[PDB]
RNA sequence: AGGUGUCCUAAGGGGGGCUCAUGGAGAACAGAAAUCUCCAGUAGAACAAAAGGGUAAAAGUCCCCUUGAUUUUGAUUUUCAGUGUGAAUACAAACCAUGAAAGUGUGGCCUAUCGAUCCUUUAGUCCCUCGAAAUUUGAGGCUAGAGGUGCCAGAAAAGUUACCACAGGGAUAACUGGCUUGUGGCGGCCAAGCGUUCAUAGCGACGUCGCUUUUUGAUCCUUCGAUGUCGGCUCUUCCUAUCAUACCGAAGCAGAAUUCGGUAAGCGUUGGAUUGUUCACCCACUAAUAGGGAACGUGAGCUGGGUUUAGACCGUCGUGAGACAG
RNA sequence: UUAACUGAACGUGGGCAUUCGAAUGUAUCGACACUAGUGGGCCAUUUUUGGUAAGCAGAACUGGCGAUGCGGGAUGAACCG
RNA sequence: AGACUAAUCGAACCAUCUAGUAGCUGGUUACCGCCGAAGUUUCCCUCAGGAUAGCAGUGUCGACCUUCAGUUUUAUGAGGU
RNA sequence: AGGUUUUGCGCGAGUGUUUGGGUGUAAAACCCGCACGCGUAAUGAAAGUGAACGUAGGUGAGAGCUUCGGCGCAUCAUCGA
């Protein structure tokens, strides 16, 4: 991997192969994406799909480890003093970009997703719209995190 | 092969096209104080006081002032480490930069209209934040009907 | 290359401390003593069996030589001397070269 | 052959000093001697003092 | 014989081992190549003004 | 010394006596204009005097050999 | 694979003293339970210096104390986690309460012949568990003979390692115009 | 594609007047080209030299006065370890030059034009030491220059070995093998023309596309604690780009004798004179006396004429020992 | 330094947070001490010089082999995962 | 004939100085755990070798300092492929 | 044998018994002191001279302590004596 994209894909917490993490997009990390294409998919989630994430793979950084979440006093004892106390309260934020993005997706420890079930396209090394599996492919995210999942 | 001081400056020191002959005369009426911000463009024609090829670009920060030159404080890569160097300017290279200008603006813009809320008592949301993508909105056909293209046949031009 | 047989300069005088007219000779090394320490060793060295034993100049390259002026107050009797470059012909207190009087 | 920052050495030991090293172990033999000769000579001098003013 | 010349290779690499290391800029830079007729004076202006403060408590008030 | 300086000093005198056939002849000064003209002849006043002089040595007369074939083919060519 | 710069870095202060006293092995019993049930930050940096080698606790004189026994510290207690040594040039020494590892035979006679009282870092605990006032002092780290060595090199100003000194070793060429350059 | 080991009392410093190369139109001898006058003229001229940059009431040119090419030491830039040498930039403290004055000047308009320790020699202060104490000679110190190392960060230095020795090297040559195919060899495509007439029976200019590893080069990957290095004799087998033999197609094929092409390697391809020869050249026979590979097949298969150890002779070369794909 | 308390640097006192004035990360902050091995390199994409050309000679940015196994290219230090 | 001088001769044989020197070949002895390179810069009668900087390990101290970055965004400079 | 940085230990403006002497259950152990070595003062070739204007200074950061006002170790930068 050359230098330069490597970099990008550290500040973008994205250090093993299957990881999965939140950004919202705007014009300075719109660009930061589009440098590391030939690496990474995707899209936009829907509802169901950044449910079922923090439910089954939800862990929570806690003094520098992973911590699972499965109370929720765990979640307020980290994110009380922003209004957030539940699970839902997390899962709102997420959706629906909120002004305490921010330190919600920081929380949260990258996603470890398996490979997907019904496996990739015959050559999933080329853009999504040559046939490959790379790239931006907006709605269609939501069956690749399924069979991931 | 040979490295000599003005080595490989054809281009770089020469004037441009017609713009050979009098110096604008409004360059030795400036004036400099230390911490200033300068930027270094090497002149032609004034064969003294001219700074090496190296610094024809960079940006620095006044640190010394003089009858007729300035010094400046510019950082150098050597590999591995950065180094500070201090050269002396005839002030016919030298020109004042506006690199800073849009921070002292804002500085002055904030803190004005900052003291006109605390004043009425309304959040300003004062900081800048990048490009977001764009709101929903409607468009009419309304005398603007929409014209139908397609791709031309292949056709030989000579 | 030529120069005037006199010049006024800087005096380092304890009393002149100001320029002052000079006149101007070619300086010339003097004789080598007999009895500087440098030479004493040497003989010692040379005495008795063992030959050369100490390394002699052979590959000279230089053609030339820096000429040193030396001067001389005028009023102190006090001296300088200023080098001057390589040169190959040199001669002071020459004629001066004439301008637009071409002919051959 | 220095290689790095380091006192210049001066070792007097290219001469063959193996064939003169003087070991003292008869530090403790040699003073038993001594002090049997010194309470001999006493003993020949019997009333008078060991040394000399 | 004959041998490689130059390279340039592995430079760069080695270079950002360890970070390419920036000297750290502080409050107050030296005097050192600032004209003396400057720096004279300068001395004599900073000796009067810490009398002047030090006479604060017994002495001008202003 | 004697016979390495006298050998400089023909070949020197072989060149200010054929350059003297091109600046003679009507044909090559026809295209060639006279600020070129008089920077040759101007050379050859002070070539003309080291001969006299005794001092010169092989390199002094070989430095001007090639400086007065460079400065007239320059004109030539161009 | 992870793709991570550090993996298995280890940590960088000392955790245990490496000095095999034992009456120092009780001392820092003493200050591992106080400093993990107290809140007081006075007791974790007496912890750490408990480690420190001899080197990194260079030693206080009694000038040195007096320095800090002005401007209305005349009432507080001082402690030294090093010894305390007497000072020859001290001709008055003030009233004051000391406690240090260890003191020197000099130093200890004329703290309590002025009328002071001479402590010790178990003793200490025993008064002022919380360190309520105190105040800590050290000794010139710097003042060695060997950091004067350290970064040699040219125009740096510091000292080189010679067998002896005079006009015949080094001077010379390097260290004056006369003979080449300078440095 | 080129340059340097120099040159200059001005070709250095200050001030002032003027405008250059070239072209058009005019004037006794006078012409392509001599001197004089007017108009146009952005540099197309000039500036010591190689090349690049820079310059018009100038940095060019002529005239007037001068010696900042001087004294005391520090900081900074380029090559760089941020060591040395060379060269360069901006101030400070003195003394001067020039101009009415502001100002400019610490060598050449800018980029090259040069040199340590030890020793010798000169300038400087009126200074320090000769150690038992004085006075004069002599000698030794402190600060700045010069005498030189061009292999230019700086030893004092002629050959031969075919009588030869040692430690190593396939990091490096002489032979096979490997990659490449310029040269060598062999084969196509286009069609101006030759062939009495008629481009293509048989040939093919000017151009252009390929194949082969039996020529010779280029490279230096494998072997220097060793792969026995020319040629012939002997013996086996394989390749086809076919000299003869079998059967056929074309012609400027009447017969005879020849020339071009196809399927085809089944079967054959010799005896001697001269040369160490491979290669070559003649005599004679024959259906025919084709071309090549196998570590340039084949030395525990032979032979030892050649080359290539030590003996010896000649010619040319070297003062000599000795050298020569003579 | 200026005709000039007019400037220039460094200062005493005071005023300005209700919001310390772009994004993302911070699984790695600064300083010092002592010392080992190495200083024959080679290969590939794009740019590129000499050569008819070469598994030939010489360079620039980055990734690899050397120092490294495993699954594919039948085999194969460097190619794909 | 560089021939012969005890199977030894383009300088005999025997003991000692002598464990003569080598920038050059060859070898260099149990196990487990953690970190992990270089063939590049400058100088040398230097090119099969050394010194110097870099890359590497270990020992620590200063704070837990909120400082930092082989990255993007916004404003503003330089260049002659 | 002589250097150098780091670790443990004793004493600390001082430190070191063992060349030597006293003594002994005898090459052990125990005891004693005059000199001397390094350290406490540098700088010049040398004759020589020889470290406080200030609460041992001013400014910006600093762990810890605090009567909450402030006092500020080690060390880093800077201007002075
Ligand atoms: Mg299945
Ligand atoms: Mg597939
Ligand atoms: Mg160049
Ligand atoms: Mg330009
Ligand atoms: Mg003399
Ligand atoms: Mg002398
Ligand atoms: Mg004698
Ligand atoms: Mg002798
Ligand atoms: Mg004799
Ligand atoms: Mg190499
Ligand atoms: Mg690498
Ligand atoms: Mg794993
Ligand atoms: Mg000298
Ligand atoms: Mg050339
Ligand atoms: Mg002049
Ligand atoms: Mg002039
Ligand atoms: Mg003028
Ligand atoms: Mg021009
Ligand atoms: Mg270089
Ligand atoms: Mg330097
Ligand atoms: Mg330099
Ligand atoms: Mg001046
Ligand atoms: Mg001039
Ligand atoms: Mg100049
Ligand atoms: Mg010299
Ligand atoms: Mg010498
Ligand atoms: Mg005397
Ligand atoms: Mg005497
Ligand atoms: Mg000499
Ligand atoms: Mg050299
Ligand atoms: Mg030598
Ligand atoms: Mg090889
Ligand atoms: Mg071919
Ligand atoms: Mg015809
Ligand atoms: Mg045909
Ligand atoms: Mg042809
Ligand atoms: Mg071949
Ligand atoms: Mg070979
Ligand atoms: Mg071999
Ligand atoms: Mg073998
Ligand atoms: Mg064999
Ligand atoms: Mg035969
Ligand atoms: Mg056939
Ligand atoms: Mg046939
Ligand atoms: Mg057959
Ligand atoms: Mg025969
Ligand atoms: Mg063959
Ligand atoms: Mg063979
Ligand atoms: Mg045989
Ligand atoms: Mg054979
Ligand atoms: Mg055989
Ligand atoms: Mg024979
Ligand atoms: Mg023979
Ligand atoms: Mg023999
Ligand atoms: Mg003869
Ligand atoms: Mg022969
Ligand atoms: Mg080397
Ligand atoms: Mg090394
Ligand atoms: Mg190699
Ligand atoms: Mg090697
Ligand atoms: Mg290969
Ligand atoms: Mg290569
Ligand atoms: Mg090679
Ligand atoms: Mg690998
Ligand atoms: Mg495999
Ligand atoms: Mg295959
Ligand atoms: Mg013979
Ligand atoms: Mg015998
Ligand atoms: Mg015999
Ligand atoms: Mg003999
Ligand atoms: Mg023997
Ligand atoms: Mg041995
Ligand atoms: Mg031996
Ligand atoms: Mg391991
Ligand atoms: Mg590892
Ligand atoms: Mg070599
Ligand atoms: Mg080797
Ligand atoms: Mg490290
Ligand atoms: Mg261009
Ligand atoms: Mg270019
Ligand atoms: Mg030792
Ligand atoms: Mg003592
Ligand atoms: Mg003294
Ligand atoms: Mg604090
Ligand atoms: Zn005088």
């Amino acid at each position: 991997i050359p230098p330069k994209p490597r970099k990008i894909l550290q500040l973008l917490r994205l250090r093993q192969i299957n990881n999965g993490v939140f950004v919202k997009v705007t014009k300075a990390t719109a660009e930061m994406i589009k440098i590391v294409e030939p690496w990474v998919a995707y899209g936009y989630p829907n509802l169901k799909s950044v449910r079922e994430l923090i439910y089954k793979r939800g862990y929570g950084k806690v003094n520098g480890q992973r911590i699972p979440l499965t109370d929720n006093a765990i979640i307020e004892e980290n994110l009380g003093k922003y209004g957030i106390i539940c699970i839902e309260d997390l899962i709102h934020e997420i959706f629906t970009v909120g002004p305490n993005f921010k330190q919600a997706a920081n929380f949260l420890w990258p996603f470890k997703l398996s490979n997907p079930n019904g496996g990739f396209r015959p050559r999933k090394f080329k853009h999504f719209i040559e046939g490959g599996d790379l790239g931006n492919r907006e709605e269609h995210i939501n069956a690749l995190i399924r069979a991931m999942n | 092969h040979a490295a000599g001081l003005r080595s490989g400056t054809r281009y770089a020191f020469s004037r441009g096209f017609r713009k050979h002959g009098q110096i604008p005369l409004s360059t030795y009426l400036r004036t400099y104080r230390v911490g200033d911000i300068v930027d270094i463009k090497v002149n032609g024609a004034v064969q003294k006081g001219m700074p090496h090829k190296f610094y024809h670009g960079k940006t620095g920060v006044v640190y010394n002032v003089t009858k007729s030159a300035v010094g400046v404080i510019v950082y150098k890569r050597v590999k591995h480490r950065y180094i500070e160097k201090r050269i002396n300017v005839r002030i016919e290279h030298v020109k004042p930069s506006r690199s800073r200008e849009d921070f002292l603006r804002r500085v002055k813009e904030n803190a004005e209209l900052k003291k006109k809320a605390k004043a009425e008592g309304v959040p300003v949301q004062l900081k800048r934040q990048p490009a977001m993508p764009r709101e929903a909105h409607t468009v009419s056909i309304a005398d603007n009907k929409p014209v139908t293209l397609a791709p031309v046949a292949y056709e030989t031009t000579i | 290359v030529n120069v005037p047989k006199t010049r006024k300069t800087f005096c380092k005088g304890k009393d002149c401390q100001k320029h002052t007219l000079h006149k101007v000779t070619q300086y010339k090394a003097g004789k080598a003593s007999a009895f500087a320490q440098g030479k004493r060793r040497y003989d010692r060295k040379q005495s008795g069996y063992g030959g050369q034993t100490k390394p002699v100049f052979h590959k000279k390259a230089k053609t030339t030589k820096k000429i040193v002026l030396r001067l001389e107050c005028s009023v102190c009797k006090t001296k300088k001397q200023l080098p001057l470059k390589r040169c190959k012909h040199f001669e002071l207190g020459g004629d001066k070269k004439t301008k637009g009087a071409a002919l051959v | 052959a220095i290689k790095h920052n380091q006192q210049i050495p001066n070792n007097h030991f290219r001469k063959h000093w193996q064939r003169r090293v003087r070991c003292h172990f008869d530090q403790p033999g040699k003073k038993v001697t001594r002090r049997l000769a010194r309470r001999a000579k006493a003993a020949a001098l019997a009333p008078r003092p060991v040394d000399k003013l | 014989a004959k041998s490689k010349n130059s390279s340039q290779h592995n430079q760069s690499r080695k270079a950002h081992r360890n970070g390419i290391k920036k000297p750290k800029t502080q409050r107050y830079p030296s005097l050192k190549g600032t004209d003396p007729k400057f720096r004279r004076n300068h001395r004599h202006a900073l000796h009067g003004t810490a009398k002047a403060l030090k006479e604060f408590k017994e002495g001008k008030r202003e | 010394a004697f016979s390495k300086r006298f050998e400089a000093k023909q070949q020197l005198e072989s060149y200010i006596s054929r350059v003297e056939e091109i600046i003679s002849d009507p044909t090559l000064s026809l295209k060639l204009k006279r600020g070129q003209k008089d920077k040759i002849e101007q050379a050859l006043s002070e070539a003309m005097a080291q001969l006299e002089i005794e001092d010169s040595t092989a390199d002094e007369l070989k430095k001007k050999e090639l400086a007065l074939k460079r400065l007239v083919t320059k004109a030539m060519a161009s | 694979g992870i793709d991570l710069r550090w993996k298995h870095v280890r940590s960088s202060h000392r955790k245990a003293p490496k000095s095999d006293n034992v009456y120092l092995k009780l001392l820092v019993k003493l200050y591992r339970f106080l400093a993990r049930r107290t809140e007081a930050p006075f007791n974790k940096v007496v912890l750490r210096r408990l480690f420190m080698s001899r080197i990194n606790r260079p030693p206080v004189s009694l000038s040195r104390i007096a320095r800090n026994l002005k401007n209305g510290n005349e009432k507080k207690t001082v402690v030294v986690v090093a010894t305390v040594t007497d000072d020859n040039r001290l001709l008055q020494v003030p009233k004051m309460e000391v406690a240090a590892l260890r003191f020197t035979a000099k130093a200890r006679a004329r703290i309590e012949a002025a009328g002071g009282r001479t402590l010790t870092l178990d003793q200490l605990a025993l008064e002022k568990p919380t360190g309520a006032n105190t105040l800590l002092l050290r000794g010139p780290k710097n003042a060695r003979e060997a950091v004067k060595h350290f970064g040699f090199g040219p125009h740096k100003h510091k000292k080189p390692y010679v067998r002896s000194k005079g006009r015949k070793f080094e001077r010379a060429r390097g260290r004056r115009r006369s003979r080449g350059f300078k440095v």
